[PDB]
RNA sequence: GCCCCUAACCCGGCCAUAGGCGCCGGUGCUACACCCGGUCUCAUCAGAACCCGGAAGUUAAGGCCGGCGCCGCGCUCGGGAGUACUGGGCUCCGCGAGGGCCCGGGAAACCGGCGUGCUGGGAGGGGGC
RNA sequence: UCGUUGCGGGUCCGCUUACCCGCCGCAAGGCGGGGACAGCGGCAGGCGGGCUGUUCGGCUGGGGCGGCACACCCCUGAAAAGAUAUCGGGGGUGCCCAAAGCUCGGCUCAGGCGGGUCAGAAAUCCGCCGUAGAGUGUAAGGGCAAAAGCCGGGCUGACUGGGCCCUUGAACGCAAGGGGCCCAGGCGGGAAACCGGGGCCUAGAGAACGCUCGUGCCCCCACCAGUGGGGGCCGGGCAUGACAGAAAAGUUACCCUAGGAAUAACCGGCUCGUCGCGGGUGAGAGUCCCCAUCGACCCCGCGGUUUGGUACCCAGACGUCGUCUCUUCCCAUCCUGGCGGUGCAGCAGCCGCCAAGGGUGGGGCUGCCCGCCCAUUAAAGGGGAACGUGAGAUGGGU
RNA sequence: UGAAUCCUGGCCACUGGCGGUACGUGAACCCCGGGUACAACCGGGCGAAGCGCCGCUGAAGGCCGGGGGCCCU
RNA sequence: AGACCAAUCAAGCCCGGUGAUAGCUGGUUCCCCCCGAAGCGGGUCUCAGCCCGGCCUCCCCGGAGGCGGCCGGCGGGGUAGAGUACUGAUCGGGGCCCCGGUCAAACUCCGAACCUGCCAGCGCCGUAGAAGGGGGGAGGCGGGGGCGGUGGGGUAAGCCUCCGCUCCGAGACGGGAACAACCGAGACCGGGGUUAAGGCCCCCAAGUGCGGGCUUAGUGU
RNA sequence: CACGGGCCGGGGAGUUCACGGCCGUGGCGAGCCUAAGGGGUUCAACCCCGGAGGCGUAGGGAAACCGACAGCCCGCAGCGGGGCAACCCGCGAGGGGCGGGGUCUUAAAGGGCCCGUAGUCACGGCCGUGAGACCAGAAACCGGGCGAUCUAGCCCUGGGCAGG
RNA sequence: CUCGGCUUAGUUUUGCCGGGGGAACGCGCCGGCCACUGGCCGGCAAGGCUAAGCACGUCCCGAGUCCGAUAGCGCACUAGUA
RNA sequence: GCGGGGAAAGGAAACAUCUUAGUACCCGCAGGAAGGGAAGCCAACAGGGACCCCCUGAGUAGGGGCGACCGAAAGGGGGAUA
């Protein structure tokens, strides 16, 4: 039978917390600031998953273009496409590597 | 399910909140003088066979709840769907 | 009851069900089916093979192919006894270990079938008691 | 104002080395508490709680600090172990499923040892500008 | 039913001249009967395979029956980025809820223990422990403890107008659906922060044409103005589940065409579960005694001889069962030759080894093959050769 | 159906055919009302056969099983 | 008897519509030169067809960066193994607990090799034109072999169905006795030389080559 | 051991038109071209006339209706300056981004389409769609006619059938 | 006008045929893309004829980037013949 | 050439409305041509002025399982002119 393609279809390990991080999660990354040109890690938080990027994005990094509000506009590719993803400061980590 | 026989409601003619009266929807009566009714009663006539598509096969248990929603002020109405499930129970 | 017997055959043979209640046009208890309706009669089968080995002859069907398939009703059992929800479950009981078969036809007050009781359900009965959210009515 | 040093209090970050059980001590001008009342704001079955007004009593408890033991937990430590597993090559073995050799990586359980919160800002206190 | 359909009298009666039926007549016309009926034409409803045209879906370890692997969702398969198939495995979906939706506050669950009037395993009360062992509508997986659970207060954001992005649809074109972030209008809860465009997250989903409803001091309708009516743009709904959307039943052995070894039947190839044959083991039987003869429970094999699995070759074609006739080969040997064991006294029997030179026959029954049976016999073995051999026959069966 | 001869059982549920008072349904015409300066259009009334319903029919197409106590089902 | 109706009948013959239509089968005619595929994804009354992408080719615009490799910095991941601690399975000992043991595709405290994102460097490609964009023409949308994921299924299969590198298809030639895809290796034409795989008693170019040991079965080669 | 051809000679398959897309050239250019047709000719050629009409020059909107650029930045070529060169700097057509403008939607914001120049006519080529459409191939279906010397049935009128 | 039908781009709107109904008269009648009303505009159906300019090819004449005896019409010939 | 009767195959990748097509074919009737022809017209308040045929309008309006596909007219330029 065919793969099924639901927005979380094979995120069973992804989601999965070990013991040590059940519960909320600290608030530090609600409070870094991003500024155009900064770049940061689509890091995908489990308690917030409404909010959270697609499964593709784990682990990419991507250009912060501006702010909507109170998400940020993140430019990222998926292999040769260019994508934009929309998403709040609980899913992003700053990437301090350049 | 059960829904209200009166609801607080936006209402865009009066910009601002209403009570609003709630009511099914019914569908109207077919008049004779549409234009494609017209052009049907025109290609029935004559020799041939049945001249249009008659769907004989349905799938769908329900249709679509849809309820009409009249402003007590000005008498403007909002026809919404509340989605395909039985048919509710105005109370 | 109008049902060709290849629509449920495999579901019987396979063990899925342990017998068919059968309906007429209302909704009643026609009568059941169960593997000893084919096995007492055969009048629901129809030979079958695979291609035969035509070669140097002129033979214009080589395959044998079933084309009158017989109806449900023609091979039921006909005038089963059915039960209400009042039915004591002792008497389907003694039907069943009387006569092995193990479905018994269950109907309202106007004789439409609502259900049936299984073998499965009688063992519960005697095993347990009422299934999960239901209630003993008085017999 | 400013800079430096610095307990318990306030706001935090990481979220057990911080947790849990038991035992032995320290701390009280100030600060934190327990504490005293219910007219007022507020509160409930209940001034217990919440909220308000206080300052007689007390370090018995909480908080904070030090020590010991056990459990739990942590560690870029020793062993386990270059073991298990593995990326690349092979006219190398085996009847075969499979194994072996060479180049490159390399655990985990467990046993032992060590550890048992660290730290940012502020008030208060001390010293100078 | 409209017309044919006329004339008198009070829907009814009558009449004849229409019209119809028959007789006579070359014709003219006469006679009799019926009679505004019937008959006939148009229109309308019913019955209507009598006749005409068509449709009788797909996937598929050939087709068919089944199933839906045909549209979706979760876990696994899936090989620690992404993608990933099979008629792969385990399940689920076409809803339900005015709350099971929004928000604010308070609280803590399953279970256990101690005490307490009925009272009890389980009711309400006091206390202690309790990492979630509960709950969270609904599959599975994920999340959640001053909560995402339970209770209570106030509500309707399951809102109007729009924009951008993610996924469906990987990198890489491409519906509908779903989700996220916002701007404006106007609200709900809250001290505020903040949250609310349904349900904690991942499923419950529908083009064109047509119709219908909502909306606008809205646009158009043929020289001009008016009235009725019609059309248009924007949005909601009515449906295609074969779910990126025809309106659709059989049967052919009377069959026909185009093709296909993309695909079955025979033979061949591969495989050997099945079939046949061999070996290890030794519980137990054999008076005693495992192995004279056996061989439970298990295990290792060989053959290609039954049956199946597969679909590689052959559809512009390899003549389809058996038998007859005729030749050859194998040995896992039935007899004949040699040897051994025995629970071998003799007569017989049983078992093993070497050995394929020769023999292995005649009948009854059935289309058979196989098998059963009859009288003999040293014995009346079994297999292979395109299931040897139909350009050799036969033609009983299929 | 298939000479003759002895015979030809039970069943009208189904599929057909036929008969029928009332009732429901059932087209065009027609009538009434609304609408339209007229129409289109909208509602109602009347209502044939037929169908529903009730009966007859098997030398019509055919069918002829269980359970229970000759009886019931 | 679906018989027969002029060798024609489950619906005659003649001529016409008519060059009916055919996603199917057959055929499709001179030379050299350049580049050079595919059988994958999605949709389709779709499964012997077709369309949109991937892959080929030709032309043009554009204008400096690009990435089948490696090192490092900064990240992601939950497989192999391991474990039996959550959810389950399971054999024993001892007093619902403790100890030992057997397990897990739909279990996970841990956790590699490895793959992958950004940045910097190396390496290579690129102004004789990187990225990006436009236009014309396609073919093709049946694949197959080896090796690896005990991939998953299956008694197994020259079996079915996925993932990756390479090769055949579309690739000559040496070796393998023959032999598309095993080993070696990539061919403009002629000649000389040296090697690869593999071989060197004869067939058959090159050793009846060297030391040690084993086998008596022609085992084997 | 898949199918086709005995041999030889001759014959034997991408064509034409219309419309569309694109390319390579040629003419003219804010314009380009004539059609039918007319006059002349050395008479289907050729010279001249014919501008109807078509496409372009402006778009947005269903429609009523309304109706458009030289402002800034980056920067290839090129040019200029400096430098032994490396390279640096300036201007910078075309190219790219913004801004501005026309119009539709909306209460508005936002959003859609469009705007600061190139077309048109022709010749050759490639491809698409129709026409028979590269060549060969059904079983079929319909129109109008022909047939009962065969055969099937029947009607009218003749003939035949030893012997037992 | 209405009903049925064939047809037409003719669409609530083309032409006609058939069944049923059926005018008026110049102070009238008809048309102006649904019907009606008012205005304005245009006309006079239901009778008949009509040259020229246009289709065709048995036939005659001319021409040709056409074919050249398996080609070109089936026929270059005692071919629509045997 | 004029009047009438009148298909299917094929296409729509099935098929019935539709198309093919008022075609093939059939029946009737003329001429060297036939048919048409002298406003109950077209237009839009400005004006054309019988008819047929050619070029255009134009694959536009419009018809159509609004699918395949079908498809004008007025106006303009000509031939000719009564
Ligand atoms: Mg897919
Ligand atoms: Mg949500
Ligand atoms: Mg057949
Ligand atoms: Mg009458
Ligand atoms: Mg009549
Ligand atoms: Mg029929
Ligand atoms: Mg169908
Ligand atoms: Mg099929
Ligand atoms: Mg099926
Ligand atoms: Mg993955
Ligand atoms: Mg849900
Ligand atoms: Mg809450
Ligand atoms: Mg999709
Ligand atoms: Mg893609
Ligand atoms: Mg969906
Ligand atoms: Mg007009
Ligand atoms: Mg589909
Ligand atoms: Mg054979
Ligand atoms: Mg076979
Ligand atoms: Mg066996
Ligand atoms: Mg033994
Ligand atoms: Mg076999
Ligand atoms: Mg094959
Ligand atoms: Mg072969
Ligand atoms: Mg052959
Ligand atoms: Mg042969
Ligand atoms: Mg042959
Ligand atoms: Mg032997
Ligand atoms: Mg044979
Ligand atoms: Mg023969
Ligand atoms: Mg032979
Ligand atoms: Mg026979
Ligand atoms: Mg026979
Ligand atoms: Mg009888
Ligand atoms: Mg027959
Ligand atoms: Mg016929
Ligand atoms: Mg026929
Ligand atoms: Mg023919
Ligand atoms: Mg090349
Ligand atoms: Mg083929
Ligand atoms: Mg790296
Ligand atoms: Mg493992
Ligand atoms: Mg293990
Ligand atoms: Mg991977
Ligand atoms: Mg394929
Ligand atoms: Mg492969
Ligand atoms: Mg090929
Ligand atoms: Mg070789
Ligand atoms: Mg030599
Ligand atoms: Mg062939
Ligand atoms: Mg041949
Ligand atoms: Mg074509
Ligand atoms: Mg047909
Ligand atoms: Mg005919
Ligand atoms: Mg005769
Ligand atoms: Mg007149
Ligand atoms: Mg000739
Ligand atoms: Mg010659
Ligand atoms: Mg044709
Ligand atoms: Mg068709
Ligand atoms: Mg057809
Ligand atoms: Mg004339
Ligand atoms: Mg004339
Ligand atoms: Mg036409
Ligand atoms: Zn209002």
């Amino acid at each position: 039978v065919k793969r099924t393609h639901g927005y979380r279809y094979k995120s069973r390990k992804l989601l999965s917390k070990a013991p040590r991080e059940r519960g909320m999660s600290g608030l530090s990354r609600l409070l870094y600031e991003y500024k155009p040109g900064d770049k940061v890690v689509i890091d995908i938080d489990p308690t917030f998953i409404s909010t959270a990027p697609h499964r593709r994005y784990q682990g990419k990094v991507g250009v912060v273009i501006g702010t909507r509000g109170r998400a940020y506009v993140i430019e990222t590719y998926i292999g040769d496409k260019k994508k934009i993803i929309i998403t709040t400061p609980e899913h992003l980590r700053p990437h301090l590597g350049g | 399910m059960k829904f209200p026989k009166s609801v607080n409601m936006y209402c865009p003619r009066c910009n601002t909140y209403t009570q609003h009266s709630v009511s099914n929807y019914h569908g109207g009566q077919r008049r004779s003088l549409a234009e494609g009714q017209r052009r049907y009663e025109r290609k029935l006539k004559g020799y041939g066979s049945t001249p249009k598509p008659k769907q004989k096969r349905f799938a769908k248990v329900n249709k679509k709840v849809t309820l009409v929603f009249t402003c007590t002020k000005c008498g403007y109405k909002i026809v919404k769907s509340l989605g395909r499930m039985k048919k509710v129970e105005l109370v | 009851a109008i049902e060709k017997v290849s629509k449920i055959f495999h579901k019987l043979v396979g063990g899925e069900v342990d017998g068919y209640v059968v309906l007429n046009r209302e909704g009643g208890a026609a009568g059941i089916l169960t593997v000893w309706n084919f096995l007492k009669s055969r009048r629901w089968f129809r030979g079958s093979g695979e291609p035969r080995a035509i070669f140097g002859t002129r033979v214009t069907r080589g395959e044998s192919k079933p084309r009158g398939v017989a109806r449900v009703w023609r091979i039921m059992s006909r005038g089963v006894a059915v039960a209400n929800p009042d039915t004591p479950i002792t008497d389907v009981a003694r039907y069943m270990a009387t006569f092995g078969i193990y479905v018994v036809p269950v109907v309202d007050r106007n004789g439409k079938v609502i259900g049936a009781v299984t073998a499965w359900d009688v063992l519960h009965a005697y095993l347990y008691g009422p299934k999960e959210g239901r209630e003993d009515v008085e017999v």
